[PDB]
RNA sequence: CCCUGGUGGUUAAAGAAAAGAGGAAACACCUGUUAUCAUUCCGAACACAGAAGUUAAGCUCUUAUUCGCUGAUGGUACUGCGAGUUCGCGGGAGAGUAGGUUAUUGCCAGGG
RNA sequence: GGGUAGUUUGACUGGGGCGGUCGCCUCCUAAAGAGUAACGGAGGUGCGCAAAGGUUACCUUAGAGUGGUUGGAAAUCACUCUGUAAGUGUAAAGGCAUAAGGUAGCUUAACUGUAAGACUGACAAGUCGAACAGAUACGAAAGUAGGUCUUAGUGAUCUGGCGGUGGCAAGUGGAAGCGCCGUCACUUAACGAAUAAAAGGUACUCCGGGGAUAACAGGCUUAUCCUUCCCAAGAGUUCACAUC
RNA sequence: CGAAAUGGAUUUAAGUUCAGCCUUAUUUUAGUUUAAUAGAGGUAGAGCACUAAUUGAGCUAGGGCCUGUCAAAGGGUACCAAACUCAGUUAAACUCCGAAUGCUAUUAAAUGAUGAAUAGGAGUGAGACUAUGGGCGAUAAGGUUCAUAGUCGAGAGGGAAAC
């Protein structure tokens, strides 16, 4: 009941991180402020499929 | 009885915590600790390679005679100010010795910051 | 009416690895455990795993204090 | 039986055999050793006085040594540091 | 002989300068040589040397 | 220098309980919640505003060692080694017992 | 679709087979560095958690005794003694009063490029790490934060898929495809995994070898078996030993 | 000059590979044994403060029985007994304490190619016994499996009648 989530940068789409979250718990659309290598600047990332 | 003996346990605890975290004072960078008796208050700084005193204040000096209000610290704070920039010394690690920083010893330590002391 | 158990993990290398008294430089190792059966003194420093390291070049030392014993360099 | 070292391992991609530009090296320590002033140092000369052989013909100059004569260069590529070097000693440059 | 004795007693007696029987050395008493001596007393002969 | 308050070092209970002594200064108790603050409720703690009162308590000093802690000298257990064998040499407990223990000290401020 | 052909069907094992087991973690065995076997003796495990993480601030149980509507031995509250025996997602050990225990606020460092110097180690691997740059979070600041108090929660290479980057582009220019970066899909659990894909019999058997390994005997031991002995509560009318 | 019968891994267990061990050559120079001094243990032992086992007394809840007992409020306690006190014991997975050795660092002596690195080349990866510390077995076995040292292995000679 645990997937594999990626965490994607909003402003340009990169999946830079990947985590783990518990679906079944939440199923809510995870946002957090995650720091985007490409712009050298913290910024929102959002939770999205893998493949 | 054991009350009292148990809030002056509490406060070695928080005291002790506090010391450790913050570390000790070297003489670049002395640490500054205070002390808030029912009539005064009182400031130490200190050099723990030495366990020296190298400059002090409180409310008891008549010279001063402030009172023991936030005006009266801010006051103070400037004398302290002035006191240690004789001696040289701008960086202090600030000990807020088993208190909470709010009310006095915010007006204190902002005291000494207005007015060049890195804390 | 075979043995119901039989099962070792990998010994785990723990112990005091630099003497005290010793002379290291930045950065060794000294004490590899679980747990602070050696507490961190003068210019050691602990590691998430509760490890013991010299954060400066000297000569290790061991102190007991109430009991505890505590890790410095010196 | 145990998993060999070159299977245990990955692999790390092409070789880029087939188009490789491979030129020869000369340096301009063994240019300073070798030659003198005026004349064009190039394909021609550098093969019959020996520092390269005529298989390759894309030579490149490098700046080992140190070189002190005047001359004329006619070559495939050339390293900024050396190219410094020699126009600072006071040589021409062509690259072809 | 050292055939057969403890590995230890045998390093401690290579350390005298013994290597067999009816081996001579003349060493000066100090701590070192009188602990030499006292691990390995059941293998030698003291004699003095005035 | 000393008393008190604050702050370090030296780690052996530098421990608690019972009884007595004081309180000038200092410290603490104590006053009010109304100002910023805190409480999974409660000025209890904390926070802030002040000095009417006190040694009752905390604290300091003096006490029988009442509880704890610490600890001899010997002896024994155990142990290294030995062509001495229940021995020869080296090291030596724990426990128990005779005792001991309610610290000491560097420097900042107030004034005796 | 055994009509027919080519092959597979493991090892450890106090012979073999049956049975059981195969990764990793905690303790003892383990003889006071480390290491150290067994089909030795005991447990847990192929996770959970967007808080049960990070930071700041503030607090301490369990048990004994006593007093209280339900409330009794025991629910909740007050006090005395006790001072961590309580509690730390999950096994156990080592640790945790400065609490790593508990509560509350803010928050995402459950970061990127990295790394002096090491431990453990056949190798491949694994672990700690001051400190540097960028971007932050928390706090007044010093500082802390590169997940979980630590120690298990895991799987190589090859192949394939997705996203980003735009290096390679077989005359040139595109493109396919590939490399690079991010990353998913193996109870490959026989867990350093021989294939992407695998069960039995042979007493009709055969070959190459082994006392490295069983059955009949030799040898060792005596559990077992057998033959004695020591003590005598009693029986034997009374009389332990005529006898048992 | 001079081994190994050890460790790690394996469709491995009679194989093979890495390390360790050995040798040749070059380079390099500090093994190892003490003494002094300075370090960390939990082993033997010891012990009951902690986790458990457990003996005789003192004391005492609670429960049962009996007794003017209705199943109310009462008493006697021959007992079943928590907790508590005194005395005396058990524990590899209990330790309030803790050796002797061993391990590690420094210095001074002592011993003379025993150390380390690189390059070349193997073999070994079946051990056995004795003196000790062990586990398993039955404080039985020339038994099985670990730790220290020696011997044989690879060692002639003397002695233990042969061995």
């Amino acid at each position: 009941a645990v997937e594999l989530i990626s965490l994607i940068c909003e402003e340009t789409g990169i999946r830079n991180y990947t985590t783990t979250k518990n679906r079944r718990n939440k199923q809510e659309k995870l946002e957090l402020m995650k720091y985007c290598p490409k712009l050298r600047k913290h910024t929102l990332h959002k939770e999205g499929k893998i493949k | 009885m054991k009350k009292i003996k148990e809030a002056e346990q509490r406060k070695l605890r928080r005291k002790k915590r506090i010391k450790d975290k913050i570390g000790r004072g070297v003489a670049s960078r002395p640490r500054i600790t205070v002390f808030k008796s029912n009539r005064y208050f009182y400031a130490q700084v200190i050099d723990d390679s030495k366990g020296h005193t190298i400059a002090s204040i409180s409310t008891i000096e008549k010279s001063l005679n402030l009172g023991k209000n936030i005006d009266d610290v801010k006051k103070l704070g400037e004398v302290l100010a002035k006191r240690l920039k004789e001696k040289n010394i701008n960086n202090l690690i600030f000990d807020r010795n088993g208190y909470k920083y709010h009310g006095l010893i915010a007006s204190f330590a902002t005291s000494l910051r207005e007015f060049g002391i890195n804390i | 009416g075979s043995s119901k158990n039989g099962r070792d993990s990998i010994s785990k290398r723990l112990g005091v690895k630099r003497s005290g008294g010793q002379f290291v430089k930045a950065g060794e190792i000294i004490v590899r455990q679980r747990g602070t059966k050696f507490h961190k003194g003068k210019n050691v420093g602990l590691g998430r795993d509760y490890t013991i390291f010299a954060l400066s070049s000297g000569k290790v030392e061991f102190k007991t204090l109430k009991g505890r014993k505590y890790v410095s360099i010196v | 039986g145990q998993t060999p070292l070159y299977r245990r391992l990955p692999r790390k991609g092409f070789s880029n055999s087939d188009y490789k530009l491979e030129y020869a090296i000369v340096n301009l320590g063994d240019i300073d050793k070798k030659f003198k002033d005026g004349q064009v140092v190039n394909y021609d000369t550098l093969l019959e006085n020996k520092l390269i052989k005529k298989k390759n013909k894309k030579i490149k100059i490098l700046s080992n040594g140190k070189l002190t004569k005047k001359v004329s260069f006619e070559v495939s590529k050339i390293s900024k540091s050396a190219e410094s070097l020699v126009i600072k000693i006071g040589c021409t440059i062509q690259l072809v | 002989s050292l055939i057969g004795k403890l590995n230890k007693k045998v390093k401690v007696l290579k350390a005298l300068g013994l290597n067999k029987i009816g081996d001579k050395k003349v060493h000066f008493l100090n701590e070192s040589i009188k602990g030499m001596l006292n691990e390995t007393i059941n293998m030698i002969l003291l004699s003095e040397v005035m």
